[PDB]
């Protein structure tokens, strides 16, 4: 059936799939799953013929947990594999390394020889891991060497392994298990950066500062944030500004050590805007964030 | 000035071939203003670059105007005036706003009517058509004011504020304070704070007119920010939302950004993110007939909006029958062993949707009885009992046993038959049992059994004991177990 002779070299691949094809397993199922960092992502179904077989040294946990392919676009995609009817699964590749020890799999053959002559040894485990070389025989608890030949035992095996797709303010990507939850999300759509879970602030665009008046206990502190907003008389609004955890005031005072980066554009605390001071006082580092706050109020 | 024509822009170019454009701080060109001069150098745009948010470029026949987007932030009358720096001439533009910016059509054509230049029309390639009804905006009190002035629009007001009543009068000099509609510059409502917030909505509705308010119930009735929201939510008439605090006004916007969309947009953006549905696979392609949805095996959905609906082989199939056919997806099914001679083979598959009386009736597994219990993961590949209800034999088994359990019998069997598994050897004259399932406190308690004298009153118990003792301790284990 292979269409060979007498003592001429072969495949274990090949011969592997000629007695699949004349073997019976049509009802065998191998539910796929390949995940793109931007572009999108496929369901991949196969029947019996395609479920035994796979190119590559991954084994049953290793196949998983997920592989790494090129996508058409050019970046770099994600494949793993849960699902399974059907009795066995064999994997295969070109020669590598490989260890294992009792319990952690079913058999694997071991290949070692040039392209023109090679030799073929197989491992078994009954009570340990047995090794057989024709007429020659091994017995041992652990193994590690050169190996390429993977056979594997699954009656059936389902898990909730699934991807992720979210939009970033203008682009759509998919990841798997990806820290969504870091951003703010606005109905379904995340925003640039991931603070804590606040309140955003909205700066003025190519506004000023509005020209308001601090007011404050903390007159240092008041005529600091005056000073940030260039302030002249007279008033348009008149804001009063209470320290941590004093929250009854217009405004709140925030140590600088509670910084996220959303902070840049705007920081609130509950729905009412907040200031930020160090030693009771304005500072450089304080004062970019103050700056862009005012710009905000 | 604002007009709109049916011609092309170069047709639209006879009557000024001076354009306006959108640009963001960086001076890349928004998609309609970039689609407008696509075959133009756009470098000078860029050249004084960075800007502050709102700026205007200005060179040759072209200008162009810095405008933010509502993703990080932006609101109407910001907008109206960074449109009103560029100098009062007639240009050709789109309306402001549209696309990626997020403002809708009906802010960019009142933004357009507020700035005192003219300008020609153009359809934009994405109109924000749909329109926000709930906006809220950081302007003061007299801001609030002009702004309702400008564009004619009423503003309830409640009389027990003080405060603002007070603000109102100083800027509106010579306004009565009643309740009663006054029309003074801006338009006004007056009302006491007997009159409830419903009761407001209600005669707002009636009226049908255009607001620009405080948030009902936060100020005039101390209610908290997010019951105003949903208040104003429940108002039908489009209102201007303001409040003496910044924060308070990024709370409403967070409030707003929540379910935004319209239901089947919502849908389908919420699918987006969760990439699948149930068992669907999500693309969101577009197509030259439609936009992809999700897909399942080697068939795919397309949808079309306005109205939303979505096609499948041929097939239309509106927005709310596909929801509830792809709710319908909670089919998960398991595949466990049943058996009455216990070595047979017999296979039942049975789903998780219900429990397991509810689909078969009583139902034990090693003693823990699973007839009001829904299945989970770790139960698949077990073995299970079913026994029929009969209250006699109930009876007849209490006055033997004395016991009243009526599901005695049930979990009894169930742990039987997995302790009639076990081996029991022997060790000087002494019952033996190999280690498995924490067997040690009960092979402790066999051992005290086998050395101290032991009577029971039920007859069944006795023998029990007494085939433990010669070997049998299967049954009499899995009896005391029970």
């Amino acid at each position: 059936y292979c269409n060979k002779t007498v003592g001429e070299l072969g495949d274990v691949r090949e011969t592997m799939s000629y007695l699949f094809q004349h073997a019976n397993l049509d009802s065998c199922k191998r539910v796929l799953n390949v995940v793109c960092k931007t572009c999108g992502q496929q369901q991949t179904t196969l029947k019996g013929v395609e479920a035994v077989m796979y190119m590559g040294t991954l084994s049953y946990e290793q196949f998983k947990k997920g592989v790494q392919i090129p996508c058409t676009c050019g970046k770099q995609a994600t494949k793993y594999l849960v699902q399974q009817e059907s009795p066995f699964v064999m994997m295969s590749a070109p020669p590598a390394q490989y260890e294992l020890k009792h319990g952690t799999f079913t058999c694997a053959s071991e290949y070692t020889g040039n392209y023109q002559c090679g030799h073929y040894k197989h491992i078994t485990s009954k009570e340990t891991l047995y090794c057989i070389d024709g007429a020659l025989l091994t017995k041992s608890s652990e193994y590690k060497g050169p190996i390429t030949d993977v056979f594997y035992k699954e009656n059936s095996y389902t898990t909730t392994i699934k991807p992720v797709t979210y939009k970033l303010d203008g682009v759509v990507c998919t990841e798997i298990d990806p820290k969504l939850d870091n951003y703010y999300k606005k109905d379904n759509s995340y925003f640039t950066e991931q603070p804590i879970d606040l309140v955003p602030n909205q700066p003025y665009p190519n506004a000023s500062f509005d020209n308001f008046k601090f007011v404050c206990d903390n007159i240092k502190f008041a005529d600091d944030l005056n000073q940030l907003t260039g302030y002249k008389k007279p008033a348009s609004r008149e804001l009063k500004v209470t320290f941590f955890p004093d929250l009854n005031g217009d405004v709140v005072a925030i140590d600088y050590k509670h910084y996220t980066p959303s902070f840049k554009k705007g920081a609130k605390l509950l729905h009412k805007p907040i200031v930020w001071h160090v030693n009771n006082a304005t500072n450089k580092a304080t004062y970019k964030p103050n700056t862009w706050c005012i710009r905000c109020l | 000035c604002v007009e709109e024509v049916t011609t092309t822009l170069e047709e639209t170019k006879f009557l000024t071939e001076n354009l306006l454009l959108y640009i963001d701080i960086n001076g890349n060109l928004h998609p309609d203003s970039a689609t407008l001069v696509s075959d133009i150098d756009i470098t000078f745009l860029k050249k004084d670059a960075p800007y502050i948010v709102g700026d205007v470029v200005q060179e040759g026949v072209l200008t162009a105007v810095v405008i933010p987007t509502k993703k990080a932030g932006g609101t109407t009358e910001m907008l109206a005036k960074a449109l009103r720096k560029v100098p009062t001439d007639n240009y050709i533009t789109t309306y402001p706003g549209q696309g990626l910016n997020g403002y809708t059509v009906e802010e960019a054509k009142t933004v357009l009517k507020k700035c005192k230049s003219a300008f020609y029309i153009l359809p934009s390639i994405i109109s924000n058509e749909k329109q926000e009804i709930l906006g809220t905006v950081s302007w003061n009190l007299r801001e609030m004011l002009a702004h309702a002035e400008e564009t004619r629009k009423l503003m309830p007001v409640c009389v027990e504020t003080k405060a603002i009543v007070s603000t109102i009068q100083r800027k509106y000099k010579g306004i009565k304070i009643q309740e009663g509609v006054v029309d003074y510059g801006a338009r006004f409502y007056f009302y006491t704070s007997k009159t409830t917030v419903a009761s407001l909505i209600n005669t707002l509705n009636d009226l049908n007119e255009t607001l620009v308010t405080m948030p009902l119930g936060y100020v005039t009735h101390g209610l908290n920010l997010e019951e105003a929201a949903r208040y104003m939510r429940s108002l039908k008439v489009p209102a201007t939302v303001s409040v003496s605090s910044p924060d308070a006004v990024t709370a409403y916007n967070g409030y707003l950004t929540s379910s935004s969309k319209t239901p089947e947009e919502h849908f389908i953006e919420t699918i987006s993110l969760a990439g699948s549905y149930k068992d669907w696979s999500y693309s969101g392609q577009s197509t030259q007939l439609g936009i992809e949805f999700l897909k399942r095996g080697d068939k795919s959905v397309y949808y079309t909006s306005n109205p939303t609906t979505f096609h499948l082989d041929g097939e239309v199939i509106t927005f709310d029958n596909l929801k509830t056919l792809l709710s319908l997806r909670e089919v998960r099914t398991i595949k466990v062993f049943t058996t009455v001679d216990n070595i047979n083979l017999h296979t039942q598959v049975v789903d998780m949707s219900m429990t397991y009386g509810q689909q078969f009736g009583p139902t034990y597994l090693d003693g823990a009885d699973v007839t009001k219990i829904k299945p989970h993961n770790s139960h698949e590949g077990k073995t299970f009992y079913v026994l029929p209800n009969d209250d006699t034999l109930r009876v007849e088994a209490f006055e033997y046993y004395h016991t009243t359990d009526p599901s005695f019998l049930g979990r009894y069997m169930s742990a039987l038959n997995h302790t009639k598994k076990w081996k029991y050897p022997q060790v000087n004259g002494l019952t033996s049992i190999k280690w498995a399932d924490n067997n040690c406190y009960l092979a402790t308690a066999l051992l005290t059994l086998q050395q101290i004298e032991l009577k029971f009153n039920p007859p069944a118990l006795q023998d029990a004991y007494y085939r433990a003792r010669a070997g049998e301790a299967a049954n009499f284990c899995a009896l005391i177990l029970a």
